[PDB]
């Protein structure tokens, strides 16, 4: 009992039609189950036995299917209605990947910014870079920290704001930690942004340390 | 010969579980016990159990919030404390028990593991984060628990802010960031301040 | 209502007892179920008890390390975890099920509590005590976890150094103090620095004393 | 049972007999029990069964009683000795109070000091006043925090250093912590000792809060 979910990723706009499938390897009759799940907060449940709504949930929602396919589908797509959703086999509780909804829009590249260790902090004998990535889409991008020459992860971490309901564009913070005697020992510092409308490698850095 | 584990900081009404590990003696053969010893205060006797788990016995005090079990398979002991509170607070030494003379005594003893009972609260650090058009920010860094509410200028800037959600670091301790956008000109001319309010330290504070 | 608690750090190799309270329904009647998702990932459901525990379903990853129990006096519900694993670091929500068309469907969750497996390492924020006998000191202050070593000038002083015991602090974090009585004609000509070292974190810091 | 240990603190000098006390409510018979605990250490067994050394413990340790009185005697007390003992009743694994042995000297008067916070703490917004008391004897010492002629309460802790082997002197160090907000908002700060070598309490003091 596989279950698979298609698209893995989805774009669309309001007033739009989406549509979620959810395959099983094999006859699973009606005992499918749908979540939404918003950024950062527990699911929802949708619809029950592959067609049953449940209460409090927009009719826009629907839900079809018997045997093996099954298919979610937002009518009137709200901003209310973008978030993550799943699809589960009731009699085996088993959930599926997941599917991502974002509002769609047009490429934009990040604008990036480097952010040195504050003199404050640096006295503490802590010291931290931020690397700020402010209006993107899509939200997919790849951050890369090299202090002098090269310097490896496990020193990072990162956060990404919800797509914005005005310009629907995500913001991303990466943030290296260092001691200050290690900062201090190296010069230069700096950090590689990536991503599809970026057609070369947008690198920013700072010398001091 | 006799290792500990499981201590740590507990919420006020929360569980634990303690273990201690022996080496070198044959676990299964000898009873153990459970003593502990609070800040500046004398030791006190909590629970014993027998080699087989035959017989059990505990204090008074920790009537019905505490368990002890033992695998000898694993050469593991136990202790299960429930409804934790403050004057549970104390370093729990686990013990090894020798019958004689038709006396019980505690001949073998643990280093110790420390179980303190508190609400975990520690204030913000903030720190800035200054660089045609131009970002600076705000890190709050290090505080416990998550809530935090960061504003500009008292609540002018608007929607050039962007306060990134918070991510727990290897500290134990929650760190967010806060941007915005401004005009490069303002920078010579403009102060811009970011207010980072932790009500559970009761903080206030007011940067840049 | 469904609310939750037991949620924090976790030492990898350890233990821990997650809770879920009930309210506003018949928890007797009910079946209850335990999901969880890690960090950046989907959900993924970990087991399940019956009304009166005469059915208990596991995931057959975690079937022996997890145990699912439920006191229907208390409307309560437990998940003891053992051998804690960097895996296991996600979020563990305590839902309702419902059985409906013959089927089991989850119509009330629960905010959700996080777990996460590590050991926790911050490392230590040096900051001076600054001032014919002159005391000064440096302050180590919210560093985790035990030990610190504190020395002065390298090793070369040693009279007159008194090295306090750790405080843990509100913060759950230890602090010590590092003092030394030295002469106060030397506060001039000489320096004075505190070698502070946190082998946990691999961290060295050397802070210099000067008067204030 | 309930038993009783005396004295609650003693001081020796090295070479000296010191005499411990453990009374029972009711006969115990030989079921008594003698540990001692080192400071930050865990405790450890001397006596067992009334007057059976345990193996490894100094012959001059010794042990006597029947009944309701019970007796830990040291003859020739050393500096590994000078630590804290304990009585437990062996049938109910009762501890009893606890007594304390230190070396004994002259009273020394504490030498004060108020160390102002850091403005490299204050950067990141926490405020930190230190007093220290130095090589002073008895332990025993009280020290209050005042802002404006305003005691502080729970803002305070204290830490001593065990007692030092070649001048048998401690010394203990009373922090303040303060927001930044705090500290700013009042001007005064000091600290005020009081112990028997001090024939009036010693007050240190700074400003520019």
């Amino acid at each position: 009992i596989q279950m698979t979910q298609s698209p893995s990723s989805l774009s669309a706009s309001v007033g739009d039609r989406v549509i979620i499938t959810c395959r099983a390897s094999q006859s699973i009759s009606s005992s499918l189950n749908w979540y939404q799940q918003k950024p950062g907060k527990a699911p929802k449940l949708l619809i029950y036995a592959a067609v049953n709504l449940e209460t409090g949930v927009p009719s826009r929602f629907s839900g079809s299917g018997f045997g093996t396919d099954f298919t979610l589908a937002i009518s009137n797509v709200q901003p209310e209605d973008f978030a993550t959703y799943y699809c589960q086999q009731s009699d085996t509780r088993t959930f599926g990947r997941g599917t991502k909804l974002d509002v769609k829009r047009t490429v934009a590249a990040p604008s990036v910014f480097i952010f040195p260790p504050s003199d404050e902090q640096l006295k503490s004998g802590t010291a931290s870079v931020v690397c700020l990535l402010n209006n993107f889409y899509p939200r997919e991008a790849k951050v890369q920290w090299k202090v002098d020459n090269a310097l490896q992860s496990g020193n990072s971490q990162e956060s990404v704001t919800e797509q914005d309901s005005k310009d629907s564009t995500y913001s991303l913070s990466s943030t290296l930690t260092l001691s200050k005697a290690d900062y201090e020992k190296h010069k230069v510092y700096a950090c590689e942004v990536t991503h599809q409308g970026l057609s070369s490698p947008v690198t920013k850095s700072f010398n001091r340390g | 010969q006799l290792q500990e584990s499981g201590g740590g900081l507990v919420k006020p009404g929360g569980s634990l579980r303690l273990s201690c590990t022996a080496s070198g003696f044959n676990f299964n053969k000898y009873n153990m016990n459970w003593v502990r010893q609070a800040p500046g205060k004398g030791l006190e006797w909590v629970s014993s159990i027998s080699a087989l788990s035959t017989y059990i016995y505990y204090a008074d005090s920790l009537k019905g919030r505490f368990t002890v079990s033992r695998d000898n398979a694993k050469n593991s002991l136990f202790l299960q404390m429930n409804s934790l509170r403050d004057d549970d607070t104390a370093v729990y030494y686990c013990a090894r028990e020798i019958r004689r003379a038709s006396t019980w005594s505690a001949d073998l003893w643990g280093r110790g593991t420390l179980v303190t009972v508190f609400n975990q609260i520690k204030g913000p650090s903030v720190f800035p984060l200054a660089p045609g058009t131009a970002a600076l920010g705000c890190l709050v860094k290090d505080y416990f628990p998550e809530p935090v509410t960061v504003s500009w200028n008292s609540g002018a800037l608007t929607s050039g802010v962007h306060t990134f959600p918070a991510v727990l670091q290897s500290s134990g301790l929650y760190s967010l960031s806060s941007v915005v956008t401004v005009p490069s000109s303002s920078l010579g001319t403009q102060t811009y301040i970011c207010n980072v309010n932790h009500k559970p330290s009761n903080t206030k504070v007011d940067k840049r």
